[PDB]
């Protein structure tokens, strides 16, 4: 999960934040649609 | 396992690896790429020292990863610290070179623009504007009240499953004109459409 | 700080940002409830209990076709049947009794002092409620693809994405407790899904607020702006192309062109 600032616009920033959420948020445990943080990676 | 690595690379191609505790979603430690040193927050978990950057000489910092400690060490509040593209670049640089003067400020920038942005859409969108328009901003109460209440909001969301989406306690948030919005339920988009990750408190369900 | 909440006292706001009000603060069994301007009055305070009842003045909100017909009323929790005083609130703003599945809490008119009723659920903006103590409209920008803002165009009659300009009046929206998204500069005007189509999907425009099921929207945790209930649809930028000047109502797929942020 990398962020390069030379190759950086609004779109790549959002993609990066999107990936951080993917990796840290639970795939199965959600409440009202909002992910709970994972217990392990 | 527990710690999520994550890399940030500056315009000068200096990159650092930042470790995040998945339990709290807080930064615990980091290493500049190709360095013999690593730097740990004073309140990093024991397991951080045990498992991360054992390759390296592990230095312990003069402050912890709470916002109060960071503000204290930077000598200023989040309400006056500039965020944006150039601030982030400067911050990555200052972590990479381990500049003791600007460490706490640089952490405040990075934490807000990465971790707090990941937690809330409103913060993500504020940061995205700074990228697109190439224009820096200073957080006011809208951003700050989200940062400060994340744990509490997460708790109230879990608590709300027991009583029809109503909170056990009021959370005080602010809009962009610094007007107070007292939230006591999930039925506000500033909670339900905003909070993208929540801290675990209790074993509940919807 | 605990993950079980036993009882909570709050307000309920519905259509045209008005509140659920026990008529003239009456305490009698069968005292009817109406929509009324919001205030701190005890008869606008609603207490939700873990048993599933919703109460004001120490009595329970209730519906029974045999006893009250179509009308929603307060009645004694001891006297009334447990079926008739149990309630459910959904994220999409629907208040309903689990036993009377076809029905939903309604205000057939937008005007104040109107008797509240249990009508057939069409997921209409007259059947949309916010349970919570802050009753006011939430005002902000609505940000879509390419970090562009929804703008009210053509003298507040059409809607599409323009480059955000801070404090531009036409880019400010007011989100009401009924689930309507309204033009900030004219609160009689709602974001509405039209009969006009693009690629056989309804185009979204601005019409006069009429409390229909074309003007009720919910901001969901997936980042969509969606219609409440089943057979759900989402607001989307046609072909991910801002230059089309067309926002349409699409089957939900959670892609970028269906993602929005409330910038408040
Ligand atoms: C605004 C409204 O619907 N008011 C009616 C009222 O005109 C009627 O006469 C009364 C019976 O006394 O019941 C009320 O619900």
């Amino acid at each position: 999960a990398n962020l390069r600032l030379s190759e950086a616009n609004s779109g790549t920033y959002k993609t990066f934040i999107g990936r951080v959420r993917e990796e840290l948020g639970s795939e199965t445990y959600r409440l009202y649609g909002i992910p709970v943080l994972k217990h392990s990676l | 396992n527990r710690f999520y690595l994550l890399t940030l690379t500056s315009n000068q191609d200096e990159s650092i690896t930042l470790a995040i505790d998945v339990e709290d979603m807080v930064a615990v430690a980091y290493q500049p790429a190709g360095s013999h040193e690593s730097y740990f927050f004073l309140n990093a978990p024991q397991i951080a020292f045990h498992t991360l950057f054992t390759d390296t000489h592990q230095n312990v910092l003069n402050f912890d990863n709470t916002f109060k400690s960071l503000e204290n060490a930077a000598g200023t509040t989040r309400q006056t610290i500039v965020l944006g593209v150039d601030p982030l670049d400067f911050a990555i640089s200052n972590l990479f070179n381990a500049d003791p003067k600007l460490l706490p400020l640089s952490f405040l920038v990075i934490i807000q623009m990465v971790l707090e942005a990941s937690k809330f859409r409103f913060i993500e969108q504020s940061v995205a504007y700074s990228f697109k328009n190439e224009k820096t901003f200073l957080p006011d109460l809208a951003i700050v009240s989200l940062e400060d209440n994340w744990s509490e909001i997460s708790l109230q969301i879990q608590a709300s499953t027991s009583l029809q989406g109503l909170f056990g306690s009021v959370v005080e948030l602010y809009n962009s004109n610094n007007e107070l919005i007292e939230v006591d339920s999930i039925y506000y988009p500033i909670i339900l459409a905003n909070v993208a990750l929540q801290l675990y408190h209790c074993q509940v369900s919807t | 700080n605990e993950c079980l909440v036993e009882t909570r006292t709050t307000r309920i706001s519905g259509r045209d940002a008005l509140c659920v009000d026990v008529a003239g603060a009456l305490t009698s069994d069968g005292s009817r409830l109406i929509l009324y301007p919001c205030g701190q009055q005890v008869n606008q305070k609603w207490t939700f209990h873990s048993d599933g009842t919703v109460r004001s003045l120490g009595k329970c909100l209730a519906t029974n076709n045999s006893k009250f017909g179509n009308l929603v009323v307060i009645y004694d929790c001891s006297k009334l049947a447990a079926e008739d005083i149990s309630w459910d609130v959904s994220v999409g703003g629907t208040i309903m009794n689990p036993n009377y599945e076809d029905l939903a809490l309604t205000s057939n008119k937008a005007t104040r002092s109107t008797n509240l009723t249990m009508e057939v659920n069409t997921y209409s903006a007259s059947q949309g409620w916010r349970v919570g103590n802050y009753v006011q409209p939430i005002i902000g920008s609505i940000v879509g693809l390419d970090d562009m803002c929804l703008e009210a165009t053509d003298g507040n009659t059409n809607m599409w994405l323009e480059e955000c300009v801070p404090n531009q009046r036409e880019q400010s929206w007011a989100l009401y407790s009924d689930g309507t998204i309204r033009v900030d500069d004219n609160r009689e005007l709602c974001v509405t899904a039209s009969s006009s189509t693009y690629d056989n999907w309804k185009v979204i425009t601005i019409l006069n607020c009429d409390g229909s099921n074309n003007q009720r929207w919910v901001f969901l945790a997936d980042g969509s702006i969606s219609t409440p209930g089943n057979q759900r649809l989402a607001m989307d930028v046609a072909r991910s192309d801002v230059d089309l000047k067309k926002i349409i109502l699409h089957r939900p797929h959670g892609d970028l062109n269906q993602q929005w942020v409330l910038f408040y």
